[PDB]
């Protein structure tokens, strides 16, 4: 699909058999979600942006389908606003900026 | 107001 | 251009006749610039991101000319860990997300 930055380009993804809406950000490297009781080992991890640094948990290895993409990789888990798809995952669906 |  | 995510989207800009680098970064309402003197009139103004909220400076009506193309709009100016373009100037330079 092609979004247009109008508003928030939120979707709907499927992480840990839960359908989330989130955030499509080439700003962000990493892919965080808001609080989840993922099953898994996990290793504790600190990342940052305005306002400065929260605590997550980081998961290897997770299937995360966005509007029907497939992908696996590294989730943060932790107190985030809103679930921000970063660069990691946006990769393996073949995103792009265009203009 | 919300930047991520 | 067509930009891949496979690196941060990093860019040049121009902004009050200096150049900078600055992050395409879809998951950010704003533009908001690491400190920096700009011409004019200016309020203060808050704004959150993934570590909590910030004070900035707003300058309305700023011309940013990016990767070649031209914007005119609001640029926030205060303590950001990176200058980031976000989609009030990224919607002006006609960016859209495709995959």
């Amino acid at each position: 699909p092609q979004i247009t930055l109008w508003k928030r380009p939120l979707v709907t993804i499927r992480i840990g058999g839960q359908l989330k809406e989130a955030l499509l950000d080439t700003g962000a490297d990493d892919t965080v979600l808001e609080e989840m009781n993922l099953p898994g080992k996990w290793k504790p991890k600190m990342i940052g942006g305005i306002g400065g640094f929260i605590k997550v948990r980081q998961y290897d290895q997770i299937p995360v389908e966005i509007c029907g993409h497939k992908a696996i990789g590294t989730v943060l888990v932790g107190p985030t606003p809103v679930n921000i798809i970063g660069r990691n995952l946006l990769t393996q669906i073949g995103c792009t900026l265009n203009f | 107001s919300q930047n991520y």
